[PDB]
Order: structure tokens, then sequence, then C-alpha cells
């Protein structure tokens, strides 16, 4: 019948544990680098592309970048796939709030909400979880700027500076060293491109292979420019620091 | 150091016995008494030149026996029975005359290359107190492996039974190796050492008959420590499944309880096990009477940590700089093989340098390689 | 999906509710004391990680009502569950029944709320512990409670739960006295501090209080404060 | 480094020469066995020697013709013998070994058949005293084995003067760590019969079809033998049900499984062979080696009472020293019901409690702590509900 | 075998005509003590006196075995 | 051939004995080999497919 | 561990023997539990449970297993009792259910055999109502009462679903040390405060910490005063007196 074939993947193990959780963490560091910086001016969000050929459109691409809404944007980093839906239901939610209060949502709730939603798959339901983790980069009055991070458990953690992907780790050690407590924004840029440019698996970083935004207090009195880069002004900045 | 003086007084010990051994064999162990020659003589008279192995099968008790030679044909025998009619068993291996088939003697030992692997050679260079610390649960190590050997006087005041058997059993790393081998040292009684992958075999029939034979041999000595290292591996490693499988395993698991304790009534097996797989085991071995005092490891406690650690950098090169104190603060109930690596990792660092000097820096260096081990097979970083 | 997750066991048991015990033995621990008008909870947080914000991050006391705080070990991200359900009834008793909980209802509640995810199909226990403190709404008796993944509910004079609890515990066989509590909310804080600092070892940033005082004072001591008492008692 | 350490290094070397240069100079001795109450024997021991009258040839008969015999030696090869004046011909059987002259082959003296067997000379086993008040209790079900194999071994008289057949068989099953060997032990000393001890796992060899030679042969060996007891221990392996597998190893094993119901029923009946089976388990077995008129009565052997264990810790007790006025009784209520094979052991450990506070005597307060050491252990281990189910 | 392994043997043997040796593992068993060893020195000992030549062996699945007892 | 050892290739084969056979009673002795014939580099290799 | 079984992939599933496995495994889960005493007499029906500490840290006065359904029925658990959470309330419901609809007190029997009814509901959607349980309950009752109509009853209620009516039951880890002096020490000539003494009695020799009014709990059924829960002084006061009889032999 269907009992016989049942695998029980939300069971623990003997360790009080959840393998399915386990294994999409260890299938994340199969995917791109994505790095968040937080400056004290705004916050840089940077992601390599896991994928590049000279056949390869990346002009239209923002596959690792999304905007939740026009002061909320995430770097992604796992299966696209299951992204996709946890996006479209965080906008979603975003704009209910928004509707019910009149009011931009903070980073908090939306960041909860999501990790909520990732908690349910893995409670019950004998369905596997979606294997994403996202680097939130937001603006709010109450906090002013705060950077996110989230795992496929349903859990999150504020950070200073922080790494997602392939190279957790020495990635980490690089931002501990390299880190100040206030940061422009172009040092913040400086940062996130060196740290690429050391934990990039092809001998060169490159501006096609780069994706690149931020969310700048360069708007004032209360205004933050969101932008997504061009590729082409990611070459600018990248010859800049001097990679190219 | 300033031993020199002892050691040229044990090797002036050594120069006197070299010499008036070797001249008392030399010439003047005079083979001109009547009771060396007239004993010889008459002796060879019966005895060969070729002296043909037999293997005795079985004796009958009219001064015969049949012998199954290994080139081929048997032999009804006779015995020339000087030899004393009662001293030879089957499995014995016998000197035929190379005329008319005649037991002329008979060998004391002959010994198999599959018993080399249980008897040791050895004499271990550490003893106890190089398992120091954890010094109240090798009490029940001590009381009841090495005492009764020691004293069966105490034994005698309450009279019953003495001690018989131990499992040690624990967490990895916590000594319980180390345990065994430094039980023997004090003892000096046959030390046989046995591992667990080599009781399971990819061949079946012949998995009971190593079995059943580590305490034959080791009854067969009077006193003997027989040392299992790992009878968790008995249901965690095979290979085919046609000759592995369920049935071996099952089929050596009853033999041991014959063996071990059973209807044989062996010689003295005292019995050491080491394990943390404990409920792959029979309820007939942990059954109490093989098992008498059962000791139970944990990871040591901050405090007992600090034991374990100035044991280890005793050997190695100090300095002022050196503080013990905080590398314990760091690990929290690890293993004393995890602060065992710490220090052989700190003389890495040294060796890497090719400086001889040990600082506070190579062991909090090797701190972090050995904290590496333990949290990245993890990914979680914190508890999800 | 109606297929069990959870099967029972020849041993007496069921095998999840041991692996969930095991999972709150991982968890980071918790140490509870109350007073005789007080009551202290005493987490451990991991902030070895560097650069961690934690001003924006919810420290691991949550507070449930206005006087009533919830502190967890065991699987972080599980616990949240926990902690909306619990905020939702709360309010409900004030809606229908009209006077906020009371710790023992509350408790209760908890209890029933990670039962019933054993006793159910379709779904795992969860494995994470809990500890309930606070006081009822016009009393002054400090009610210090434990609920654990078995859906047990229980009474406490003081407890601990997580990682290394029983070296605590020990401990607080040992410095804690049934008969008396230290009676000034301060030594009360430093026998906490104190007992803390038996595991968490690694200076004083580590080590989160939580202090709650009747007529609805929840206040949490910041690093500063901590650092002042941790000095006084390496002092001494 | 120290002054000494440059001639540390050398003088130890010197010690770890010297040791080795003792022993090889000394040289060895390996004994070629004598006798010091023999210092002649060769008066008419060269009689047996240099003279033959002689060694023989070991042969066995493979086809007796009426009125010459056709032997196959062991050296592979056929011949036709006859009978010389040492010989009856009424002494010839069929696989019988023979001695044959080594030159001219002539029968000489015949010999005890089968020469394959040389495993069960060491199954045979002298009785070890264990004795038989050894056994714990006066209960009943010891004296229902002394009905069925014991006193028919004494007295076959009122089995005859009833006329019945005698019972044979019986099976010995139960928890372990009720001394279910003990008491087979127990009366081993008492019957003073032949006591041949099998392993189950004793019974499987590499090739398959060996072990069936093993299990016949070991039948017949019984069957010569007047007065003897077989005791099966330890037959959960071979032993086990029959059952089918289709791609198994199990089949091999289940060869040597049938080789034990064949000979037990036979063509012809056990002449006083009684016949113990120790099983751990009743839960798998054959139903042809479980039928119930080959183990005729079988006893359950079950855990002692809270007066047996008060008859056993009094045993155990009587043999320790311990200052008088104490209860066995008490000690019994404190226990669960529980093993005696622990009841062994509260007295044992309690004695290493003994020597720790350094008393030639045991108290009431070191079996206290012995009580609940035991416990514990039970409670952190399996078969404190293990039965497999059934009755 | 169905593939024509050895046909490609024997389609290029009648092509380039050198010496050729059709030997097997039933022309090197044991039938007596030492008989096997000796069938294997002689055949390469033909080969090189009459060098060059091709030796053939048409099957070595009997002769080789993964796997081997030797406990008999 | 610079620490100047018997370099002992191991593979998981049994054609190299003909007199045990079987490493589960060839440890110890392929341990003494080379303690006869010191020094040596005993390469187990693992594969860690086999089967 | 690991005990032979052929089943364990069902939970309604048979079994050579010709019963449920998982029942049986349920009942194999009442011997841990802390032992409840209950002497039932023609006077009234005591219960006894040892409240069980596990550290002196532990407020073993604000834990307890006597459990009130209402006021003429009272019960005691043991087992595992986060099971009897869910069947307790259950069965308070019952009675006020009974108590709306007939303004009456409801039977002791009925009561015990409507929980029955609740324990027999695991199971995966089987006959005609559904099932909201997937595995059987690990705890049993005691449940004591008094009705007008048949005076004092003690009722052993099993996780199977099946009741029987005792006159005295011991279960828990000691049940069988209990009901072996059970079968010889209880008569129908008793009293109140001689069964009372007896169940002190009982639970001295299961007790496996010490007797005092710290680790042990009394509580009655009587009919003119309902169910009665004994505060602890009292219950001290009786074990004093226990111990005063228990010096004159
Ligand atoms: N409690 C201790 N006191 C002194 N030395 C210790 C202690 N624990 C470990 N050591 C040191 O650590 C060593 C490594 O231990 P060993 O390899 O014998 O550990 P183990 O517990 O037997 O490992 P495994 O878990 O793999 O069986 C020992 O050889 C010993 O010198
Ligand atoms: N009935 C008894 N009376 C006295 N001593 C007993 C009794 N039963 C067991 N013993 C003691 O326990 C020891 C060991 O028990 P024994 O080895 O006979 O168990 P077993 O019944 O053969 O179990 P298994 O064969 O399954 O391991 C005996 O040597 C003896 O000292
Ligand atoms: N390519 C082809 N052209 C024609 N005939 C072929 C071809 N391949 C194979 N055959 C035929 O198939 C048969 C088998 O080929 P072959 O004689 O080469 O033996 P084989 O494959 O090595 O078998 P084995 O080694 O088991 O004896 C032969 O009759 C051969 O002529
Ligand atoms: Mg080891
Ligand atoms: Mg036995
Ligand atoms: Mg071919």
């Amino acid at each position: 019948g269907s009992r016989r074939y049942d695998s029980r993947t939300t069971i623990f193990s003997p360790e009080g544990r959840l393998y399915q959780v386990e294994y999409a963490l260890e299938s994340i560091s199969h995917a791109g680098t994505a790095i968040g910086i937080m400056a004290s001016d705004g916050i840089v969000l940077a992601a390599e592309r896991k994928v590049t050929s000279t056949l390869l459109e990346q002009d239209t691409s923002t596959e690792k970048l999304y905007k939740l809404n026009d002061k909320i944007a995430v770097a992604v980093a796992g299966l696209t796939a299951d992204a996709e839906i946890l996006i479209n239901t965080a906008r979603i939610h975003a704009q209910n709030y928004l509707k019910t209060y009149n009011e931009d949502i903070p980073v908090e709730i939306l960041v909860r909400r999501l990790s909520d939603i990732k908690q349910g798959y893995t409670q019950h339901g004998g369905l596997r979880p979606f294997g994403v983790s996202f680097i939130y980069a937001g603006y709010d009055d109450r906090y002013g700027y705060q950077l996110y991070t989230s795992n496929p458990s349903g859990n999150y953690t504020g950070w200073k500076a922080i790494s997602v992907g392939a190279n957790t780790s020495a990635a980490q050690t690089l931002l501990q060293m390299d880190y100040k407590d206030d940061m422009k924004v172009d040092d913040a840029i400086e940062l996130a491109l060196k740290t690429l440019s050391k934990t990039t698996d092809s001998s060169a970083l490159t501006y096609d292979r780069l994706e690149f935004a931020t969310i700048r207090k360069g708007a004032n009195d209360g205004e933050v420019y969101q932008k997504i880069f061009k590729p082409q002004e990611i070459k600018d900045i990248l010859v800049k620091t001097g990679i190219t | 150091r300033c031993k020199l003086k002892l050691l040229r007084m044990e090797r002036i010990k050594d120069h006197l016995l070299l010499e008036e051994e070797f001249v008392s064999n030399s010439e003047i162990l005079k083979p001109f008494e009547k009771k060396q020659e007239e004993e010889k003589k008459q002796l060879e008279e019966i005895r060969g030149n070729p002296l043909s192995i037999g293997t005795l099968e079985e004796i009958i008790d009219d001064d015969h026996a049949i012998v199954t030679s290994p080139t081929m044909p048997d032999y009804y025998v006779s015995i020339l029975s000087f030899v004393d009619k009662e001293l030879l068993e089957p499995g014995c291996s016998v000197l035929l005359h190379h005329k008319t088939m005649s037991i002329v003697g008979v060998l004391q030992d002959d010994a198999d290359p599959m018993v080399s692997v249980m008897k040791m050679d050895k004499s271990p260079t550490e003893s106890y107190s190089d398992i120091g610390g954890l010094e109240s649960q090798i009490q029940e190590i001590k009381e009841s492996v090495e005492l009764p050997l020691t004293h069966p006087e105490l034994y005698e005041e309450m009279g019953i039974k003495p001690p018989k058997g131990v499992i040690l059993y624990g967490a990895p790393g916590t000594g319980k190796t180390l345990l065994a081998k430094a039980v023997a040292n004090q003892t000096s009684a046959t030390f046989l050492r046995i591992v667990g992958s080599e009781l399971i075999q990819k061949y079946l029939g012949d998995g009971p008959r190593l079995c059943r034979q580590i305490f034959k041999v080791a009854g067969e000595n009077a006193p003997s420590i027989v040392f299992i290292d790992e009878i968790d591996a008995i249901g965690t490693k095979r290979y085919d499944s046609n000759s592995g499988g369920e049935r071996e395993i099952q089929r050596t698991m009853l033999e041991l309880l014959n063996q071990l304790d059973g209807f044989d009534d062996r010689g003295d097996v005292k019995v050491i096990m080491a394990t943390n797989k404990i409920e792959t085991l029979d309820p007939a071995l942990i059954r109490p009477g093989r098992i008498d005092r059962k000791i139970l490891f944990e990871n040591p406690d901050l405090s007992t940590k600090k034991k374990i650690l100035g044991i280890h950098t005793s050997k190695m090169n100090l300095s002022e700089d050196v503080n013990l104190e905080t590398l314990v603060t760091t690990k929290d109930d690890l293993s004393g093989a995890d602060i065992q690596a710490m220090c052989t990792e700190a003389g890495l660092l040294a060796l890497r340098e090719r400086r001889m000097q040990v600082t506070a820096e190579d062991f909090k260096q090797a701190k972090e390689r050995v904290m590496k081990n333990k949290v990245e097979e993890n990914l979680e970083g914190l508890y999800l | 999906y109606d297929r069990a997750l959870s099967i029972f066991s020849p041993d007496g048991h069921i095998f999840q509710v041991e692996y969930a015990l095991e999972a709150v033995k991982r968890g980071t621990c918790a140490v509870g004391v109350k007073g005789k008008n007080c009551v202290v909870l005493g987490c451990e947080r991991r902030s070895t990680l560097k650069l961690q914000d934690t001003r924006i991050t919810p420290s691991k006391v949550s507070k449930i009502d206005s006087h009533v705080v919830l502190s967890f070990s065991g699987l972080n991200a599980d616990s949240r569950i926990l902690i909306e359900k619990a905020r939702v009834e709360a309010q409900s008793h004030r809606l229908t029944l009209e006077d906020p909980v009371t710790v023992e209802y509350l408790t209760r509640y908890v209890a029933g709320v990670q039962q019933r995810y054993t006793q159910s199909g379709g779904v795992r226990p969860f494995g994470v512990s809990t500890l309930i403190a606070g006081f009822d709404p016009r009393d002054d008796e400090p009610k210090l409670y434990q609920t654990e993944p078995s859906g047990i509910y229980s009474s406490w004079s003081a407890q601990t739960i997580g990682r290394n609890s029983k070296t605590v515990r020990e401990f607080l066989e040992k410095n804690y006295d049934r008969k008396e509590p230290p009676a000034t909310v301060e030594e009360c804080v430093k026998l906490t501090v104190r007992s803390l600092l038996e595991v968490v070892q690694t200076g004083a940033k580590n080590i989160e209080i939580t202090v709650v005082k009747p007529d609805s004072d929840i206040v949490a001591l910041s690093s500063e404060e901590i650092n002042q008492y941790v000095t006084q008692i390496e002092q001494e | 480094a120290a002054p000494y350490a440059a001639k540390l290094k050398q003088t130890e070397n010197d010690l770890k020469d010297i040791e080795a240069r003792i022993k090889e100079k000394a040289g060895v001795k390996e004994s070629d066995t004598g006798l010091a109450p023999s210092h002649l024997w060769d008066i008419m021991g060269d009689r047996q020697r240099l003279g033959e009258e002689h060694p023989l040839q070991v042969a066995r008969c493979t086809k007796i013709i009426k009125g010459k015999y056709v032997i196959n030696l062991k050296q592979i090869a056929k011949f036709v013998v006859g009978l010389g004046e040492r010989v009856r011909p009424k002494d010839i059987e069929e696989g019988m070994r023979v001695g044959v002259d080594r030159s001219k082959y002539n029968i000489e003296l015949p010999l005890p058949p089968r020469i394959d067997p040389s495993v069960t000379m060491m199954t045979v086993e002298e009785k070890p005293d264990v004795t038989y008040s050894d056994v714990g209790g006066c209960k009943d079900q010891i004296e229902k084995l002394r009905e069925v194999v014991e006193l028919p071994l004494l007295s076959p008289e009122r089995f005859a003067t009833l006329g019945i057949d005698p019972p044979k068989g019986i099976l010995l099953y139960g928890p372990p760590g009720t001394g279910k060997t003990l008491c087979a032990r127990a009366v081993a000393n008492r019957t003073d019969a032949t006591f041949i001890r099998v392993i189950g796992s004793e019974l499987v060899q590499k090739y398959v079809g060996e072990g069936a030679r093993m299990v016949r042969e070991l039948f017949e060996m019984a069957r010569t033998k007047k007065a003897c007891i077989i005791f099966f221990d330890e037959i959960d392996a071979v032993g086990g049900a029959r059952f089918d597998d289709g791609a198994g190893g199990d089949n091999e094993v289940q060869r040597t499984m049938l080789e034990l119901i064949t000979q037990l029923d036979g063509f012809d009946p056990r002449g006083n062979i009684k016949v113990m089976f120790a099983t751990n388990r009743p839960n798998t077995l054959d139903p042809a080696l479980l039928r119930p008129g080959r183990i005729d009565r079988k006893v359950e052997f079950s855990l002692p009472d809270l007066e047996g264990r008060a008859n056993i810790f009094r045993i155990h007790s009587k043999s320790m020293s311990v200052e008088r006025g104490i209860r066995w009784e008490l000690i019994s209520r404190l226990c669960p019901n529980s093993t005696g094979a622990e009841l062994r052991s509260v007295c044992t450990e309690a004695g290493m409690f003994a020597i720790r506070a350094r008393r030639k005597v045991a108290t009431e307060k070191d079996f206290l702590k012995a009580v609940d050491k035991v416990i514990s252990g039970y409670k952190k281990f399996s078969s404190t509900s293990r039965y497999m189910q059934y009755n | 075998p169905g593939t024509g392994k050895t046909m490609l043997v024997k389609a290029v043997a009648n092509s380039t005509k050198a010496a050729f040796i059709r030997v097997n593992g039933s022309e090197f068993v044991h039938k007596y003590l030492g008989e096997g060893p000796r069938m294997v020195r002689d055949v390469f000992r033909l080969a090189r006196e009459n060098a060059p030549s091709i030796i053939f062996i048409d099957e070595v699945d009997s002769i080789a075995t993964k796997r081997f007892d030797a406990q008999t | 051939h610079h620490t100047d050892c018997k370099f002992i290739r191991v593979s998981g084969a049994e054609l190299v004995q003909k007199y045990i056979g079987e490493g589960s009673r060839m440890v110890r002795e392929l341990f003494v080999m080379a303690r006869e014939h010191a020094p040596s580099i005993i390469f187990m290799d693992e594969i860690d497919s086999i089967g | 561990f690991l005990t032979r079984s052929e089943y364990d992939r069902g939970v309604s599933t048979f079994s050579p023997e010709g019963r449920l496995f998982q029942v049986e495994y349920s009942l194999e889960a009442i011997k841990l539990g802390s032992t409840a005493i209950g002497i039932a007499t023609k006077e009234g029906v005591v219960l006894g449970v040892e409240k069980r500490a596990t550290s002196p840290l532990l407020e073993s006065d604000s834990i307890e297993k006597i459990v009130e359904i209402d006021r003429h029925i009272g019960c005691a658990m043991s087992g595992l009792t986060a099971d009897a959470r869910s069947m307790i309330e259950h069965a308070r419901t019952a009675a006020v259910t009974h108590n709306l609809y007939y303004d009456e007190d409801i039977n002791v029997e009925s009561l015990t055999q409507s929980v029955c009814d609740l324990a027999l509901r695991f199971g995966e959607g089987a006959s005609g109502e559904e099932r909201l349980m997937s595995r059987p309950f690990g705890v049993a009752l005691l449940i004591a009462g008094h009705d007008a109509d048949d005076g004092y009853q003690l009722f052993h209620a099993e996780p199977s679903g099946t009741f029987y009516r005792y006159n005295a039951k011991a279960i828990g880890s000691g049940s069988e040390g209990a009901q072996a002096e059970l079968l010889n020490e209880w008569h129908s000539s008793l009293t109140l405060k001689e069964a009372e003494l007896l169940v002190l009695k009982i639970l001295k020799q299961v007790m496996e910490e010490k007797l005092d009014e710290n680790n042990a709990q009394l509580s009655c059924i009587t009919k003119q005063d309902g169910f009665k829960i004994y505060d602890n002084e009292k219950t001290a006061e009786l074990i004093k007196e226990l111990k005063e009889k228990e010096a004159a032999e």
C-alpha cells in the first residue's frame, strides 16, 4: 500500500535531529557565494552567479537578487525553484501588512514570517524542506539598516557582516580581518568585491559573473535609493577597485 | 636524568651473567659424567636417524596407537614406552622410527600462526598513571582484575568465589584502550589481545573454531587475561552477505557463551571487553557473573582534565609562558584523547618551526585545530 | 497525510520522545531560580561567533505576557511556534474570562500543546523544553514551572535545563537552599551568575539575565550590568 | 641538555644488546620426553624394533565375500586379503578397520571402526564436581528430571514393574541466569553416566556435508557406549526451525539440522541414550526436534519465588562469612523477581565492599549497596522485559 | 563472447601470418603433482626460440579469479 | 626510496598469498615481515568502493 | 531492546499470537509507573500514591497524581501521565454532560466505561468512527467512586479498553509486591482507618525513597463528604501512628 513506501523524513534521528535540514545545508554549499556587508551608510549585497557562458544572457538575469519590496531586497542561495515560491509569498505578505496598517513592513516581521513558513515543512506533512538561504538587506526607521540571514530550518540571525553558500567559513574569516565598525558604501563595495575575488572558483572575477546591488542613503531625508546595478556599472567599479 | 650510574650497575650485572654463563657452557659443562653419557647412550640407540614426523589421531590402551602421517599412509604403531604410556594425547606430534614405526618420543609443543595473532611478545613502555585521571572508576578494574591474582588471601577471609569479568563502556577516546594495556603490565600474566574485526570473517565454520580457541589456549596457561578489544564491531562490520550476515554473527556469539563461562571449566580467563555498542550483545553476555562489576565511563569534568593535561605535557619542553589552566577552560566535557591530540599536534607545530621550544602559543593553536574537528563535520553553526 | 510519525515502542516508550529529549540535551543551557519576591532566569547565549548583530536579534527569553516569561532549550526554530500559540492563548483568557492568565493555567496550556504533537498523527513531537516563570496577578508569589517535550509539566523550587545541566544542578543543591532563597534580588542574581560561570565560561559576554518583579515588571539586564556583577563574584 | 645524555644514549643501547647476547649464548632446550623411572628398555625393546613383529598398514573392509575379503587401504590401493591365525572370521564387519602386513597384505589384528572422528574425543567430558546439592532450592522441577533421566539408570525395575516405556528425553528451557547448565552439572555429579557435551555452533564447518559426517558418527559412537547421556547445549543455531529461502545460505546449515532428526528416531531406538536439549529460546525450534515423543517431558525452568530466592541466597551466604543475626528473607524482598545469578553476585560485590571497609566479615550495610548496584545496571540493559512473547 | 572477440583473433592471425600458439587452461591444468607449472614454462620458451610469436590463451576465466579461498 | 623502506603495495589481493589466504589472519604476520625486513612502508590502499 | 517482532509496521495488525501487539506493549508501560495503591472497602475508598520526588530541588507538594473528576468520583493515574492529561479532561467533560442531561450523578462504572471507549480509537482510519489517535495510550487509571445504587466502587481502567471491578488493586512498578500482600491481608470487615493504615503499610514496602508526607499522598472518597484530598499534616499524623504500631510487634 502506501504506509509500505512511506519514508518518514520528518522524524528525528537518534541525534534528536533532521537529516533533511542537514542535506539542504549541504546542497547550498554547492550553490553560489552570496555576501552581505552592512555599512553605516547602506548595505551591499554581492552575489556570484553559478553559471557563466559566453552564450548565456546575463542582462535580463536577476537569478539571485530579488526585490521583495521597495525597501527590502534579498540575496538568494540554493535551489532556485523552491526560492521562487517563497519570493512571491513574501511579496504577498508585504502587501498584506501594507494593506491593513497602511505603513511599510519592518524587516523583523518579514524575515520571521518566512522562517515560520520553512518551519512548517520540517514540522509536519512528510514534506521535504525548501532548500534556500536568504540574506535580507532592509531599511526601517525603528532599527535603521538591518541585515539578516535565514536558513532552511526556519531560524534567523542578525549580523554585521555575513556570507552564505560556498566557502562560508573562508569568507567569514576574511570579513573579520577586514571589517570596520563604521564604513562607507564605497569601502563596503571594495571589501565585497575583494572577498569574492579570493573565494571565486574561476581564476578571475568578472562583471558578467557578478550580480551586485545596494541600498543606499544617498537619497535624503529618510528616502533610500535601491539600486540593482547594470553589469556595465559593475564593470566600472570593478576597474575602480583594480581587479580588472 | 642522573640515572647513568644505575644503568651502568644493571649493565654490570649483565656483564657478570654473560661471562659466567659462557664459560660454564664452554668445556667445564663436563659430559665425562656417566649420568649424562649413559642416559643419552641407549636413548639414541632406539632413536632415529629420520624421525618421520607423524600426527597422532588417537591412542589405544594396549601400548599402541594409530598415527596418520601427513605424507599419507596410516600406521598401527607400537611405543617404546619409556616415554610414559599416559602423557600423550590427540593432536600431538610424534616421532616415528625410520625402521618399524614405533613412537620413539613425543614433542611437547607446537603452535599456529593464527595463535600468533592472539599471543604477544610486547612489554608496554607505559605503566599505569600514564592513565592518570579517572582514578576512582579504575578501582573497579584493579580490584577485580589485578587483585585476586595478587591476593586471593583477601577473598579467602570472605570465602566465596572471587570476581570474574568486566565490561568497559563509555565514549570513545576516554582511555578504554589504554586501561586494558595498563593492568597487563602490572599483573605480568599471559596477556592475549584479539580484535573483534578478526572474529568477524568472510568464511563460515572457521568463525566458531577461532572463538572457541581463544579461551582454550587461555585456560591452558593457568593465568591469562583476554582483552577482546571492540565487541562493538560484531554488528557493524560484515563482508558479503552470503557467507557473512546474520548467520555468521549469531553463531560466533553462541560460541562465546560456552567459552566465556559455559560448561568447559577451563583455566583462569579474566576477560576485558571494550565496547560502546553494549545493546548489540546478548542478555546472556551482559548477564551478571560474567561482568561482575561493570564500569561506566563518561567525559571528564573540568578539574579532571587538569589531571589529564599535566600528564601529557610533562614529556614536552616547557616554559614559564605555558598555561594549562586556560586550555582547560575552552574544552567542555571532551575526551582525553582530544586533550592527547592537542599535545601531539603541539609538537607538530614545533616540528613545523624546527624550533625545539614548546610555548603557550603552540598549545592554543592546536586547540583550535582540535575544535575544528568537532564542529566541522557539523554545518549548522548554531543549533537549528 | 494521516500516517503516523509516532510508532509505539515495545520498550514502554515512543522512540521520538527519547530522540526529542536528546535534542533538548544538545541545546543551550538555562537556569531558573526564584527568590522570595523575584524570579531570575539566566541563559547562555553563544556570542562566540563574531560580527553578530545582537541589538536586533531576540534574546532567548521571550515575554509571553506582561508578567509571564518563557525561556527555552532545544530546537531554536521550533520554539517560535509554541511562542505564538501561547501569546494567543494569553489574549483569549482576557477575552472570554477576563483577568490576565495565571502562570499555572498557561503552563498547563503549553503542556497540552507539546503533548498534542505526540499523540496526533502526521506530526512529530517538539524537541523543546521550556522554563515558564512569573507571577500571578493580584499576587506576589513567584511561581517557577518547567515543561518538557514529553508534554509533562512540573513545579520546581529551582531547575536547570540544556547542555550540561547536571553540573549546575549539583551546584544548585549545594548553593541554593530549599528553605531559604536569597532574599535580596541582587544576591539572587549573583547566585545565578555564579552558577552560570560553571559551564558558560570564557568571559562575561555570553551571559544573559532577565529579572522579573511582580506588578508586571520584566527587565533584562544589559552586558555592562552583568560585567559588574561577574567581576564582583570573580574577586570574592 | 644535561651532561649525561650524550652517554645515556650509549649506556642504554648496551642494555638492549647484552640481554640478547646472554639469551643467545646460553641456548635453549626443548624436551623430547623420557621417564626417570626408566633407564633400561632395550633388552626387549629391540624386539618391538629392528626385528619386526610388526607395525601395520591400516585399511578398511569394503566387501565380505563368503566362503576372502576386499580391503582398500588408506594409501588408496585395493587388495585382496584373508585370515591369519590371530584373526577370527566371525570378527570382520563392514566398514571395520583392520591391520594388514606392510609387506604381504594379510589381516593380523582387526581394529576399532572409524578413524574419521577425532574431534569427538574432546567433547567427551569428565564430570565436574559441581555437586548435586550445589543446585539451588529443593524445588520440584529438578525432581521431575530425577524421574525421567536419573532414576531409570539407577532402577529400571520400577519401570519394569510399571511396564511403561521409560521416558528418555527432556527439554531444559527458560531464562538464562537461572542456572540452566548449573543443574545439569549437578545431575552429572549424581548419575555417573558418560556425559558427551555438544555445542551447536561447533557443528558448523566450512564446507557443507562435513558436519553431516560429524553428527551421524557422534551418535553411533554413543550407541556403542553403554549408560551414556548426550547433553545438547546451545543448539539454537543448528537445531532451529526449517523454512525455505530460495537463495539463502541457511540451507547449508539446515542440512545438519536435519541430521539431528534422523538419528533421534532412527530406524532403531536409542538404547540407553538419555537426551537433553538445552535451549535459551522456545521461540524458534524445529517441530520435529520438539515433537513430544522424543523430548518426552519438557520442563520449564522458572524464576525463583520469594521463597526460592531465600533458599538460593542461603546456599550462597552460608558459603560466605557473615556476622550472624541477618535476614536472607529481607534481601529477597528488596529485589524484584530476579535471577539467582544475581544472588551469586550480591554476595561477591558485597564482598568487594567488605574488603573496601576492610572487614573480615560481611554485614547488613554492604548488602544494601550491592542490591542497588545490580538493579540499576539491569535497568540499563536488555532482558528486564525480554522473553520474546510466548509462554 | 558472442561479440566476435576470437573471430577477430583468427582474422588478423590469418592476415599477418606469423607464428601462433593455441593453448588453453585445460592444457595447463594439473593432473599429477608438478604438472601444471611445467606446462606454463614451456610455452614461452617455444615462443622466444622462433620469435616473434603470438601466444593465445582463449580463456583465463578459470585460471584467474578475483576471489580465492586458499583454505584447501 | 628516500626513506629506504620496502615499498609493500597492498591492494586487497590474496593471490599474493598462497599460505594463509586471508587478511583476517594476516595483519600481524604482515606487520611482522615488515619488522624482519625493516624498515618498511605498508601501503594499505583502501579504495573504499570494492564490492 | 529490539525484541523480536514480526509486526511493528501496522498499529492494527496480527500477530500470530491472535492479539494486538501494541496493546500488549501498552500494558508493559504501566510497570514503570509510580506505585498507586487503592483499597476499596464498604465504608469508603482510599487512594494512595507515591508522588515520586527526583530532586530535593524539585518541589513535590505542588505535583500530585490525585486528580478530581467530580465531587463523588476521584481518580488516580499511573503510567505515562501526558496521556492521562487528555483522558482526564475527557472524563470530566462526560460527567458534566451527564449532570446537564439528567441532573444526576453518573455511575462509577458508566464513567469508567466511557473512558475505555476513548482508549480504543487508535488507528489510521477504520470503523464507522474517525480515528484521532495513532498510537494507544500507555496509562492506567484507578477510578474510585461512590454511587447510591451500588455503593463504593473501585475500578481498574486499562489502556486496552477493558475494565475490571476490583476490591483492591495496586499498579505501578511495585504492583506485584503489593498485590501478593493484597491477596492475603484484605477482607470485607475492614473499616476506613484500618484500610487507610493498610495503604500506608503496603506503600512502605514499595517505597524506594522513604515514607513521609513529602513523597506520599492520600485521598479518600466518602459518601457524605465527597472526594477529599488529605493535606500533608494529616498524612504525617497517620504515618507516625503507623510507626507506633510497628514498634508494638
Ligand atoms: N583519563 C586519562 N588519563 C590519562 N591519560 C589519558 C586519559 N584519557 C586518555 N588519555 C590518553 O589518551 C590516549 C588515547 O587513548 P586511547 O587511544 O587509548 O583512547 P580510547 O578511549 O581507547 O579510544 P577509542 O574511543 O578509539 O576506543 C591514551 O593512550 C592516554 O594516554
Ligand atoms: N539454581 C542455582 N543455584 C545456585 N547457583 C546458581 C543457580 N543457577 C545459576 N547459579 C550460579 O550462576 C553461575 C552461572 O550460571 P549458568 O552459567 O549455569 O547459566 P546458564 O543457565 O547456563 O545460562 P546460558 O546458558 O543461557 O548463558 C553458576 O556457575 C552458579 O554459580
Ligand atoms: N564480425 C563478424 N563477422 C562474421 N562472423 C562473426 C563476427 N563476429 C563473430 N562472428 C562469429 O561468431 C562466432 C564466435 O566468434 P569467436 O569464434 O570469435 O568466439 P568468442 O566470442 O571469443 O567465444 P569464447 O571465447 O567464449 O569461446 C564465430 O562463429 C564467428 O565467426
Ligand atoms: Mg581503542
Ligand atoms: Mg547453558
Ligand atoms: Mg572464443
